[PDB]
């Protein structure tokens, strides 16, 4: 086509999207991940995470106001992907690498799993 | 504003 | 913070709202433009435009699956600009740039508004 | 990946 691109449309739609999560607008799931609830918008999620593309997808379970992840999920692990999904940001730590790696694998966010296996390659 |  | 940025994760959130649009996956809302329909995300509309912002932080309007607008509206222009808020990319023509300005105008996009008088300016 |  003759489009024209305005470069600093989908960083400023993400910054929005995040203000309108840290407001608690149009939240339409919580995510529970054992002692703690994590409000997000559905689409945001899928938009982010091969998992949440295939259980929002699915018939029955995109109709679902609670969503329970595998008791094996750190909570804080959880906490920085999601505050990636709405920020391009990843909060990476010697402290917190094992659990964000891990996390990354389940929620299926394959360009977060290959930064943090390069960066425990880097400390080996 | 840029042409992609 | 110490975080590190991925570059495109922006541009991929927008690209998969996009294809979430184009298999009305998770859409919440029809905007009726004249004689035509058009299915979006609210949240997506209120991230791009002023004007969707302050219809669904409304209090009764937040929860309305049908918005009508005002019938001096283009439905192609309306076309145009929602397909810009999915993709970063605006058809501007000279067949349409009066139309698409217009829109721009009623739906409080700046950004579009703004590329649209210079591109006026400069024909004149 | 890079520092913002
Ligand atoms: O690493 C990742 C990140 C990711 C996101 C999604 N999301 C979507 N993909 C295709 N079309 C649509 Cl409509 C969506 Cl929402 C699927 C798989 C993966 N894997
Ligand atoms: O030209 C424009 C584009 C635009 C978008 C929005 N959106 C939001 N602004 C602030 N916080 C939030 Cl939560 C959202 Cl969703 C408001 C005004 C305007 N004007
Ligand atoms: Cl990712
Ligand atoms: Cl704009």
């Amino acid at each position: 086509d003759s489009c024209i691109q305005f470069t600093r449309h989908a960083s400023d739609v993400l910054l929005n999207l995040n203000r309108l999560r840290s407001r608690d607008i149009l939240t339409d799931v919580v995510i529970v991940v054992s002692r703690e609830q994590f409000r997000a918008h559905k689409t945001v999620l899928m938009a982010c995470s091969g998992l949440f593309y295939s259980i929002f997808t699915d018939q029955l379970k995109c109709n679902l106001s609670v969503i329970n992840l595998d008791p094996e999920i750190n909570p804080e692990g959880f906490c920085i992907l999601l505050d990636f999904m709405y920020t391009s940001r990843l909060n990476l730590r010697e402290g917190n690498i094992m659990a964000v790696m891990a996390t990354a694998m389940y929620l299926q966010m394959e360009h977060v799993v290959d930064t943090c296996r390069k960066f425990i390659k880097a400390s080996e | 504003w840029v042409i992609p």
